[PDB]
């Protein structure tokens, strides 16, 4: 989402209370959890309290409640918070990367585009050449007279 | 003003095809128009 | 004109090829099976097959029609 | 383990790739080279490196769980945090998202019930018809051992030539 | 220069190449694909595998034929141009 950008919209929230962040935060969108996982803070874990929220699944909630702009909170989808280890490009050792760019999908995005450029060089190479079945000699005295010329101008000049 | 000098030249006078290289000739011409004594 | 396209078209598929290998720079632990996109999926490799098939076939089909007219049988038999 | 050489494969592919396209631009000269200069040979080096790579994903069997590892070492040497955050840096992805959306619709974006499942079936059976057929040629092939040629018998009449005694 | 010995390597350059269709065309012909080593892009490995082994068939299919026009032109020349030993027509 708002990993890979630095901006600062307070706008957003209007009244920039405590309650704001938790209701931005348990608000699921769009294919968010509800709270019925186990870890998160404190609230709704299950008939029990482990924390609240942040059991196996996306932990959309507010671990970490910022006010300011939004609710800063990693996922964390485990039994312990504060680990860096989220589904996108966010550490909290002084901000390092992660193995979080998909693999797969960028070679799949090879592969088309190699075969989009295989493509492109039939449709040049077959509509513009053939793809199917379809006196300078200085043996002459020239090899001497050149030499001749280079002394006649060597000795003019 | 501005008096021209020279810049190209060709020979024009055995076998048929004689030669068609100039260059070396045609660079010595150059040298000696850029002298211009 | 077409070699700037292809130029263009190759250092893309060379640009994705090396981000997918920065990435990942297939891997089971010790602790396309999937009857539906298959069928199409081997579908359309049919079709690309046959393409290319028909394509060689048109290509032998205008070599033997240039072979029969015994006019420019300059494919090395009017040079026989 | 075996990602690294796919990877390998991949960049030697794509620094060919690079190099072919820099010899065809700067000798493009405004026009459009179709004479196959090594378009060829650029097309077999494709297919062999998507073979390896097929290969290479196909091996074996030997939201996002990386892999639990330093961790960091594995990639950036040192383990140094800072030094990869800063030349991290040193793109619109569409197609991408597209292939994903294709591929999280139905798995082919068009058509539920109506696919080709028939035809499909058809195909498999032509090619397991063609795989029977060519074990067979490939059985019926494998005992030919060398094709030895003939020629006239000079050595049985030198000495039937006939001399003085 | 070695007439022989430059006929016997364009035999075996075509043989190799025929040979190396026909395993090509077989390799192909067998994508079933029924394990599912993918587990990053499971869907999308898969297609671009299928996409891979059609081109490589494809490009297995356009070496042959090339191959064979090669062989064919090569055979024309060395044969007919070059020994027509049978100089009958002469004569006639």
């Amino acid at each position: 989402n708002l990993l890979g950008i630095s901006w600062v919209d307070s706008s957003w929230i209007p009244i920039l209370n405590s309650g704001s962040v938790l209701d931005y935060f348990s608000e699921r969108s769009n294919p968010f959890y509800d709270r019925t996982c186990n870890n998160e803070v404190v609230k709704m874990q299950r008939l029990t309290l482990e924390h609240l929220n942040q059991m196996v699944g996306i932990e959309y909630i507010l671990l970490h409640a910022q006010e300011p702009i939004l609710f800063i909170i990693r996922k964390q989808q485990r039994q312990s918070p504060a680990q860096v280890i989220p589904l996108a490009d966010y550490y909290i050792i002084a901000g390092v990367i992660y193995q979080a760019p998909d693999l797969g999908s960028v070679i799949n995005s090879r592969v088309l585009t190699a075969v989009h450029g295989i493509q492109s060089a039939f449709d040049e190479a077959m509509s513009y050449c053939r793809y199917h079945p379809s006196k300078e000699e200085p043996s002459s005295i020239f090899q001497r007279q050149r030499v001749d010329a280079l002394l006649i101008d060597l000795r003019q000049k | 003003e501005v008096p021209w000098r020279l810049l190209k030249l060709e020979i024009l006078v055995r076998a048929l095809v004689h030669s068609m290289q100039i260059d070396f000739i045609h660079q010595l011409v150059q040298s000696r128009l850029f002298a211009d004594e | 004109d077409s070699v700037r396209n292809n130029l263009r078209s190759a250092l893309t598929e060379m640009c994705v090829l090396y981000d997918v290998l920065s990435i990942v720079r297939k891997k089971f632990m010790t602790l396309s099976p999937q009857t539906l996109q298959l069928i199409s999926k081997k579908k359309s490799l049919a079709g690309a097959a046959q393409i290319l098939l028909k394509g060689a076939e048109r290509l032998t089909k205008s070599v033997a029609e240039n072979q029969e007219n015994k006019l420019q049988r300059d494919f090395n038999s009017e040079l026989l | 383990q075996l990602e690294a050489s796919l990877d390998a494969l991949l960049n030697q592919v794509a620094d060919l790739k690079n190099s072919l396209g820099s010899f065809i631009y700067k000798l493009e000269n405004e026009y459009d080279r179709l004479t196959w200069p090594s378009v060829l040979d650029s097309f077999a080096l494709l297919s062999g490196q998507l073979n390896t790579l097929n290969k290479v994903l196909k091996h074996e069997k030997t939201q996002v769980i990386i892999p639990l590892v330093e961790d960091l070492m594995r990639q950036t040497e040192g383990r140094v945090p800072v030094f990869s955050h800063e030349v991290v840096p040193d793109k619109p992805d569409p197609e991408v998202e597209e292939q994903e959306k294709q591929l999280t619709t139905d798995a082919a974006r068009i058509g539920a019930d109506a696919a080709q499942k028939q035809i499909q079936s058809l195909n498999k059976m032509c090619s397991n018809l063609l795989e029977k057929i060519s074990k067979e040629e490939r059985e019926s092939e494998s005992g030919g051992l060398r094709p030895n040629k003939q020629t006239f018998n000079p050595g049985d009449t030198n000495a039937l030539v006939a001399a003085v005694a | 220069q070695s007439k022989e010995t430059l006929l016997q390597s364009y035999n075996k350059r075509l043989k190799d190449d025929i040979k190396s269709i026909m395993d090509n065309f077989t390799e192909i012909i067998k994508t079933a694909k029924i394990e599912d080593e993918t587990q990053v892009s499971r869907a999308t490995q898969g297609e671009q595998d299928n996409y891979e082994m059609h081109v490589r068939a494809a490009n297995i299919v356009r070496a042959g034929e090339s191959l064979m026009k090669l062989v064919s032109d090569l055979k024309q020349f060395l044969i007919l141009n070059d020994f027509p030993s049978v100089n009958e027509a002469i004569d006639q």
